[PDB]
C-alpha cells in the first residue's frame, strides 16, 4: 500500500520562488506518474503539471517556463518549484499519484488517482 | 487452411482456431486473398523464406514452450487488442503472448529454452513498435527497451522505434514478427526488458517431401486420385497433361 | 483545448432520492473521463473511472454511464454521508495535458 | 571509397560454444586498385595482420 504526505508548507512574498517538497511512504517513485494539483479556494482544480517516474517532464502550457519537477534522486521524495510565484495563485497544493491502467491495447481510460492531504501555500 | 493466411495460421489467428487440432496432412492449400491473415498489423520478417518451410514438412507437433500459468509469474499475459476480435469480445492470437507490465513494474526476464525434442523445432515472437512514447509508458514502463534472442548461430538485438505510422485497423502500432529454427540440442534464450511478444506455441517441426503449397478455388470432397492440381486431381495414367503446370504428388 | 462545461451547477434532494450529474466536453473524448467525490474539507477520493466501473469497495449507491461527449452520473439510492461535491476529470493520453470541469454541490431541500 | 558501414558490439550471455561464452564476427572486403581502406576503431577490434 502505497501512502503518501508532502513537505515546505508556509507562505511566500509577491514574485519570490515558491519551492515545497513531497516524500513517499508505502512504495516507492519508481513506476506511475506523480502528479501536482492545485485548487484556489471556492474554484474548481486545474493543474500545474506531472513528471514521469522516470523522470521526464510535462508542463501545464497555460502556466509554462515557471514550473521544474524531478525526483530527488534518491526515489523517495519530488519537489515543486514556482519561479515568479504572484500573489494571485494561493491554492491549497495536492500532490496525486496518476497510475495508468488498460483493458485492451487501446482506450488507456484508466487513470486512476491516489493523493496525500493538500498543502496549504497560503500567499 | 481455410480463411487464414499461413502468416495467419502459424501464428493461430483466431478465425482458424478450428485450425489447431490437426497436425498431420498432405498439402497446403490457400484461397488467393486470404483477409483474416495477420489480425494485428505489421511487417512479418522473412515471411517468404518460412512459407518455404511448410512447402515441404510432413508432420509437426506443437506444444506450449514457455506454459502460460508458471513461465510468467511476475509479469501478465492476459492482453488483448480491439482490432484482432473474435465473436466481437476483443482476443489475442493462441500461439503468442502480450507480456506487458504487472503491478506496477516490468522486471527483466531471461526466458531460455534448452531443445530436447530430437527434431528441429520453430519458434516465433514479436517486437511491439508503439505508435506513440505515451503508449509505451503506459504499457511497458520504460522509455527504451531492449530485445535479445540468441541461439548458437543466431543473434540479434532489438530496439523498438516510436513512429506514429498510418491507420492500418484503426490501430496506430505496429509489430514485426520475427521466427527461426532450433537444430537438436541448440538452446534458444529470450533475454528482454520490454516490448516482448513472447511465444506460447513452438512447433516441434518434421520435413519430408511430397507436400506443397498450393492456391485454389475450389470446394472439398471424398475423391480418391494421386495427382492434384489447383484445377483438381487426375485419375489417369496417361504421361502428359495440360490442365496446369503447378503439381503435387507423383503426376504425368 | 478541450474543456469539461458542466450542468446542472448544483443539485438539491431530500436524501433517498434519485440524483444525475452530467459533464460535457469540448470536443470528443471517447471514454477516458472519471468523477470523484470531495467531502467538505478532506482531500477527494476517486469513485468513477472510465466514467463506468465504481472504486474499489464503494457501495450500491454510485454508478457512472454515458459513452461519447455527454457523461451522467447516478444515485439508485443515496445516504446522506453522501452529501458532498462532485467532479469530472478528462485525461487526454500523449500530451498529458489533465482538466477538470465545473464541480458542483449536492445540497438538501 | 564504396564500402562502409559501422560496428556496436553488443554485450550478451550466449550457451556454450567451444567452453568460452563470448564470439566474434569475421568480416572481409576487397579493395580495386587505387582504393584506400581506412580502420577508425575505438574498441574491440581484431585487427588484420595478413591480408
Amino acid at each position: 500500500q502505497v501512502q503518501l504526505q508532502e513537505s515546505g508548507p508556509g507562505l511566500v512574498k509577491p514574485s519570490e520562488t515558491l519551492s515545497l517538497t513531497c516524500n513517499v511512504s508505502g512504495g516507492s517513485i519508481n513506476s506511475y506518474y506523480w502528479s501536482w494539483i492545485r485548487q484556489p479556494p471556492g474554484k474548481g482544480l486545474e493543474w500545474i503539471g506531472y513528471v514521469y517516474h522516470s523522470g521526464s517532464t510535462h508542463y501545464n502550457p497555460s502556466l509554462n517556463s515557471r514550473v521544474t519537477i524531478s525526483v530527488d534522486t534518491s526515489k523517495r521524495q519530488f519537489s515543486l518549484k514556482l519561479r515568479s510565484v504572484t500573489a494571485a495563485d494561493t491554492a491549497v497544493y495536492y500532490c496525486a499519484r496518476e497510475k495508468s491502467d488498460f483493458w485492451t491495447v487501446d482506450s488507456f481510460f484508466y487513470y486512476m488517482d491516489v493523493w496525500g492531504r493538500g498543502t496549504t501555500v497560503t500567499v | 487452411l481455410g480463411n487464414c493466411s499461413v502468416a495467419g495460421w502459424i501464428l493461430g489467428n483466431p478465425e482458424c482456431e478450428l485450425l489447431i487440432s490437426k497436425e498431420s496432412w498432405s498439402y497446403i492449400v490457400e484461397t488467393p486473398n486470404p483477409e483474416n491473415g495477420t489480425c494485428y498489423p505489421g511487417y512479418f520478417a522473412d515471411y517468404e523464406e518460412l512459407r518455404e518451410q511448410l512447402s515441404s514438412v510432413s508432420s509437426f507437433e506443437r506444444f506450449e514452450i514457455f506454459p502460460k500459468e508458471s513461465s510468467w509469474p511476475n509479469h501478465t499475459v492476459t492482453g488483448v487488442s480491439a482490432s484482432c476480435s473474435h465473436n466481437g469480445k476483443s482476443s489475442f492470437y493462441r500461439n503468442l503472448l502480450w507480456l506487458t507490465g504487472k503491478n506496477g513494474l516490468y522486471p527483466n526476464l531471461s526466458k531460455s529454452y534448452a531443445n530436447n525434442k530430437e527434431k528441429e523445432v520453430l519458434v516465433l515472437w514479436g517486437v511491439h513498435h508503439p505508435p506513440n512514447i505515451g503508449d509505451q509508458r503506459a504499457l511497458y514502463h520504460t522509455e527504451n527497451a531492449y530485445v535479445s534472442v540468441v541461439s548458437s548461430h543466431y543473434s540479434r538485438k532489438f530496439t523498438p522505434e516510436i513512429a506514429k505510422r498510418p491507420k492500418v485497423r484503426d490501430q496506430e502500432g505496429r509489430i514485426n514478427y520475427y521466427w527461426t529454427l532450433l537444430e537438436p540440442g541448440d538452446t534458444i534464450i529470450f533475454e528482454a526488458n520490454g516490448n516482448l511478444i513472447a511465444p506460447r506455441y513452438a512447433f516441434a517441426l518434421s520435413r519430408g517431401f511430397g507436400s506443397g503449397i498450393i492456391t485454389s478455388n475450389a470446394p472439398m470432397d471424398e475423391c480418391d486420385a494421386k495427382c492434384q492440381t489447383p484445377q483438381g486431381a487426375i485419375n489417369s495414367s496417361l504421361p502428359f497433361q495440360n490442365v496446369h503446370p503447378v503439381t503435387i504428388g507423383e503426376c504425368p | 483545448e478541450i474543456v469539461l462545461t458542466q450542468s446542472p451547477a448544483t443539485l438539491s434532494l431530500s436524501p433517498g432520492e434519485r440524483a444525475t450529474l452530467s459533464c460535457r466536453a469540448s470536443q470528443s473524448v471517447a471514454t477516458s473521463l472519471a468523477w470523484y467525490q470531495q467531502k467538505p474539507g478532506q482531500p477527494p477520493r476517486l469513485l468513477i473511472y472510465d466514467a463506468s466501473h465504481r472504486a474499489t469497495a464503494i457501495p450500491a449507491r454510485f454508478t457512472g454511464s454515458g459513452s461519447g461527449t455527454d457523461f451522467t452520473l447516478t444515485i439508485s439510492s443515496l445516504e446522506p454521508e453522501d452529501f458532498a461535491v462532485y467532479y469530472c476529470q478528462q485525461r487526454t493520453h500523449w500530451p498529458p495535458a489533465l482538466t477538470f470541469g465545473g464541480g458542483t454541490k449536492v445540497e438538501i431541500k
